[PDB]
RNA sequence: AUCGAGAGGA
DNA sequence: ACGTCCCTCTCGA
């Protein structure tokens, strides 16, 4: 117990996209690499205007 | 007594494989002559001195059939680890005045340029080293049986398979086995090896 | 070897021998200063390096919060409050024997049982 | 290994330390130079049984002479040999307190430091060079038992980390009709193109 | 990065004499 | 879970002991410098044989718990799609994640993550993801699994242009 | 990543003066042959001076930005094992909160 | 904060292990060969070979560090004072300018700082040796704390500075307000519009002004 | 249309 | 000295 600081929440190492993966702590890492750049080639409301 | 006996074996073993080559080339040696152990080798050759163990074998009666010009081969050794042109003139006149066909001279450590080897037509002489002769390469697991082809065995392969000289796989004059049989340019050879498929494939090679 | 320099030039000294009295002098080639040697040890190579196997461990050494603390006592004050670290001579072979350092009295002592290190 | 006693762990143990390539730098722990026409304290009993006052005191390591197990009487011997009678050399003994060799040249300040490095790297000891390490190991091999079938007698084989087959061929006690190296370029130079 | 560029470090590049600079 | 996971939780523990011995034994200079490799590499090469066979000989306890009416078992029993390593990584324990061949590196100050001790050779901080995909990795575990796969992607993508220049 | 941000660029002058007023010896009047435990200061790769006991220095500063007197993006560090202290008012550092 | 400066500094220890020719030299901006670490030390002002060794050694007991410092003293023992040092760098005083200016300028390029330029130089030869005696694992070129990144600001800073560059040498032509105004605009426009980050019209880190992605708000 | 840069598909 | 095959978009002289 020589702790200097403490992490806010460990889920903040996630990137911009890969934050949307449901339970990445239960998948192979190269699968989390795909859904990362795969949610970028999707469809949906990109803006309201 | 020191540890000179380790240098003593590493020349008897050479001597045997040096003489082994002479039978495979096409000369007259018996298996008991080469299998002559070092115990009988020291008794009749000691005190190890090399100018006593110079030999002269000569062609067999089978070799004179397809190699009818393979003549007298004289082989002399040297005691001096380094050899100059002064002793070479003493050796070249052995073959020159008696007019033999080929000669092989074993130096045991080093020779200088003093260069004169290709100057007795018709007689090119091979030069080997006890460092590479102590163990024989041709006994190895993956060195196939190279067999020399005659001048008529040659032009017979070139007619049956409808070839020109170039169109045949090649071995080079400095190839460790082309030295071991003293191959010249134009001579062919019939590598017979085991095969994972045919069981006995027979490849051919010419020498440059 | 821990040799010195001239006192008039502060330039290094190249040894020389007294060819008559048989003694060693530390000559100078900037000026002509001379002095006779202290020890006959002129050169040392030392191939298996051991100087610095605990390098860098001065004042506030039980402070760096990175290094955790052990629960074992020291050979004088016997404090179970003390830090530790591996050999800081980062060579490819040096063993993982751990050089303990005490927070309370600041002195080095190994756990190596094959021998017993002093530094 | 050789045909007969190839199941002999010890026959290869010597061949292990017969081509593993030793040099002075391997065993030497500290090389010092001194000016001393017989000063150094604990050297007085050794000197018991014309040159140059320049000393060369190199000290070996205990455990260094076990892993390859060299002999003090021979490590200095080929130091004594590689310079003819031009270097006055005598060593310690193997049951001593600390192993040390001393040499004298027979100005020469840096010119003895000349043979400071010359001894370290270019004076090999016990083995053939370029084979910078070996390691024996057992691997199973099928061979016909005299009853007729193929059976399971293993053997040993020294696996090197370097290739100079040119003269590891000719070492005694091995099988020079079998020795194999990955260097197919070196195999071509020694054994033939085929 | 842009705010600290336009505010300060944009003015620093003024070295018939150049002074304080305004951007609309 | 059915009382098989209960005993897979001890092989993950007993295999810590088999590497907890060679832990402080190696910092007592007792570790026999094996024929050739150094003291350091003798510990790594001896600890990964205890972690690889820990990971391996932890999932093959589950390969028998699943009855012949399991589906993913019926998938590898035919060979349709599945391996045994697929089962241990999902059910039992994923295992040691390795970058460039060896265990993880010390890109920091002789340590692995700014959450662990300095000068530490632990398996729980050198890439042994003890949890399974079912259970859920922890942020440390998840990260190493990351660097173990970056190596893969880098490979199967920036080493697939030489395979194809060899062919040409 | 999400909570990551990037340094913007701070000025080094109003802290290299805060050093000279708390135990910094510039290196023109510095020779190590009377002070070997001399810790070395660094600001953006500049060795400006020397200090003796960094104990209450690196912690009077670590609580100087925590109250706002020094910019929070400027990073402290002292390598105790090597007796050095680097300070970065740099522009381009990738700082995370904690 | 005022340039780019592509002039880097090299200091290398010659002679590998076993070579007793381990001379330390240094390659400097605008200078051909590698200068021994002593000649540059005297062109600085630190003269006696022996007085320079406190700038290198921060504890005169590392006798194994000072042993590698032997020959580099003799390698540059032929020059003895400050004048002779900077002539070997070649009226020929021009070396004092290069030393004062394009050399360790992350300190100041004013003269009178000749002591921080030396005490930094010795600190570099210092850190060089700790790796030669394996008291330090060579630094991590793939370490991320050692890496910086330029965002919009500093990227524009290079472009704005390199645009204002030849604007002021184009107003120097208005004599031999009616100055050029399109060049600052069309330059900022070009680089941010092509991706080839400006540099007149010769490309240079191409692919930095990418068009945005609008398929999903997440993307 | 042409060349030049950019993100992706297996 | 050349540095996988083919394919879909998008934009500046
Ligand atoms: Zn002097
Ligand atoms: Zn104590």
């Amino acid at each position: 117990t020589t702790f200097t600081h403490c992490e806010i929440h460990p889920s903040m190492i996630l990137g911009v996209a890969a934050s949307i993966i449901p339970f990445p702590d239960h998948n192979q890492s190269p699968r989390n690499t795909y859904q990362s750049a795969m949610g970028k080639q999707a469809m949906g409301v990109f803006l309201t205007n | 007594d020191q540890e000179n006996e380790r240098n003593i074996s590493r020349l008897w073993r050479a001597f045997r494989t040096v003489k082994e080559m002479v039978k495979d080339r096409g000369y007259f040696i018996t298996q008991e002559e080469v299998e002559l152990p070092l115990e009988d080798f020291k008794a009749k050759y000691c005190r190890p001195q090399r100018k006593m163990m110079s030999f002269q074998a000569n062609p067999t009666e089978e070799s004179i059939s397809k190699f009818p010009d393979m003549g007298s081969l004289w082989v002399e050794f040297c005691d001096e680890p380094s050899v100059g042109v002064k002793t070479m003139k003493t050796f070249v006149i052995h073959i020159q005045e008696k007019n033999f066909q080929t000669g092989i001279f074993v130096y045991q450590n080093n020779i200088t340029p003093s260069k004169l080897v290709p100057s007795i037509p018709p007689a090119t002489i091979e030069t080997f080293n006890e460092a590479a002769l102590v163990v024989n390469i041709t006994h190895h697991e993956l060195v196939p049986k190279h067999i020399r082809l005659s001048s008529d065995e040659k032009r017979e392969l070139l007619k049956r398979y409808r070839l020109k000289e170039s169109q045949l796989p090649r071995i080079q004059r400095a190839d460790p086995v082309a030295l071991y049989l003293g191959l010249k340019r134009g001579e062919v050879v019939k590598i017979i090896r085991k095969s994972e498929t045919s069981g006995r494939y027979a490849s051919y090679r010419i020498c440059m | 070897t821990t040799f010195r320099f001239c006192r008039d030039c502060n330039n290094m000294l190249y040894p020389r021998e007294d060819k008559e009295n048989n003694r060693l002098l530390f000559e100078c080639r900037t000026c002509s200063y001379v002095e006779e040697a202290g020890s006959p040890l002129v050169y040392r190579h030392e191939l298996i390096t051991n100087i610095g196997e605990t390098a860098g461990v001065v004042q506030d050494i039980g402070s760096d919060p990175t290094l955790p603390r052990s629960d074992r006592e020291c050979p004088k004050c016997h404090s179970r409050e003390n830090v530790f670290f591996q050999s800081q001579q980062r060579r490819k072979d040096t063993s993982m024997v751990l050089f303990f350092v005490c927070l309370s009295c600041s002195h080095i002592f190994t756990s190596d049982q094959k021998n017993k290190r002093t530094q | 290994l050789e045909p007969g006693h190839a199941a002999d762990q010890e026959q290869a143990k010597l061949i292990r330390s017969a081509i593993e390539h030793t040099t002075l730098k391997s065993v030497t722990i500290a090389s010092e130079i001194y000016y001393d026409p017989t000063v150094i304290p604990e050297d007085e009993e050794i000197i018991q049984l014309q040159q140059s006052p320049w000393l060369l005191r190199l000290e070996l390591d205990r455990a260094a002479m076990n892993d390859k197990d060299l002999t003090m009487g021979q490590v200095g011997e080929r130091i004594k040999q590689t310079f003819k009678n031009d270097l006055f050399v005598i060593w310690s003994e193997d049951n001593d307190e600390k192993l040390i060799i001393r040499c004298r040249v027979v100005e020469e300040d840096h010119m003895l430091k000349k043979i400071e490095n010359t001894m370290l790297e270019n004076i090999t000891l016990r083995g053939v060079e370029n084979i910078e390490r070996v390691v024996m190991m057992k691997y199973d091999r099928k061979v016909p038992s005299p009853t007729g079938e193929y059976v399971k007698e293993p053997e040993w084989v020294l696996e090197t980390d370097g290739v100079n087959l040119s003269e590891v061929m000719t070492v005694p006690g091995i099988d020079p009709t079998r020795i194999y190296t990955n260097s197919f370029i070196d195999i071509m130079e020694v054994l033939g193109i085929e | 990065s842009f705010n600290q560029f336009v505010d300060y470090t944009l003015q620093d590049i003024i070295c018939i004499s150049f002074g304080k600079i305004y951007v609309t | 879970d059915g009382p098989t996971m209960r005993e897979i939780t001890e092989t993950i523990a007993e295999a810590k002991k088999k590497v907890l011995d060679v832990t402080k034994e190696a910092q007592a200079n007792l570790l026999t410098a094996k024929h050739g490799m150094t003291l350091r590499e003798s510990f790594e090469d001896n600890v990964v044989r205890f972690l690889n066979e820990a990971r391996d000989k932890a999932g093959r306890l589950a390969e028998v718990n699943l009855k012949d009416l399991n589906n993913v078992k019926q998938m590898v029993m035919a060979g349709s799609k599945g391996s045994f390593i697929n089962i241990a990584q999902m059910s039992a324990c994923v295992g040691q994640q390795s970058v460039e061949g060896k265990r993880i590196a010390f890109g920091f100050v002789d340590r692995t993550l700014p959450h662990f001790s300095k000068d530490d050779y632990s398996p729980e901080s050198k890439g042994f993801v003890e949890n399974s995909y079912l259970r859920g990795l922890t942020p440390q575990e998840f990260f190493f699994h990351a660097m173990g796969g970056r190596e893969g992607l880098i490979d199967t993508a920036v080493k697939t242009a030489e395979t194809g220049y060899i062919q040409r | 990543s999400l909570m990551s941000c990037i340094s913007v660029g701070t000025d080094p002058m109003p802290i290299i003066t805060f050093l000279s007023e708390w135990g910094m010896e510039p290196l023109e009047d510095y020779v190590p042959h009377q002070s070997p435990d001399a810790t070395r200061v660094f600001v953006n790769g500049v060795w400006h001076g020397v200090h003796r006991n960094p104990a209450r220095l690196m912690e009077t500063l670590r609580t100087l930005r925590r109250k706002g007197d020094i910019n929070p993006e400027v990073s402290m560090i002292r390598d105790i094992r090597e007796k050095e202290l680097k300070i970065f008012t740099d522009a381009g550092r990738v700082y995370r909160p904690l | 904060k005022g340039s780019r400066f592509i002039s880097t500094l090299q200091v290398k220890l010659y002679g590998r292990e076993g070579s007793s020719a381990r001379t330390i030299k240094a390659t400097l901006p605008y200078i051909k060969q590698d200068i021994p670490i002593v000649i540059i030390f005297r062109a600085l002002g630190i003269i006696p070979d022996g007085e320079i060794l406190e700038h290198i050694c921060y504890d005169v007991n590392d006798w194994q560090m000072l042993e590698m410092l032997k020959p580099c003293v003799e390698d540059g023992f032929v020059i003895q004072d400050r004048e002779t040092a900077l002539d070997f760098i070649g009226r020929i005083q021009y070396a004092k300018d290069i030393l004062q200016k394009e050399f360790l300028p992350h300190i100041t390029q004013l003269e009178g700082f000749e002591s921080r330029k030396a005490f930094f130089l010795g600190y570099m030869i210092n850190r060089l040796l700790l790796c030669a005696l394996d008291r330090k694992d060579q630094d991590d070129r793939d370490h991320f704390g050692k890496k910086r990144l330029d965002l919009a600001g500093p990227l524009l800073a290079q472009l704005f500075k390199t645009l204002f560059k030849k604007l002021t040498k184009d107003i120097f032509r208005y004599m031999q307000l009616a100055i050029n105004a399109k060049t600052i605009t069309s330059g900022l426009k070009y680089a941010l519009a092509t991706g080839n980050w400006g540099e007149q019209k010769k490309a240079s880190r191409a692919g930095v002004s990418q068009v945005l992605n609008r398929y999903t708000y997440s993307s």
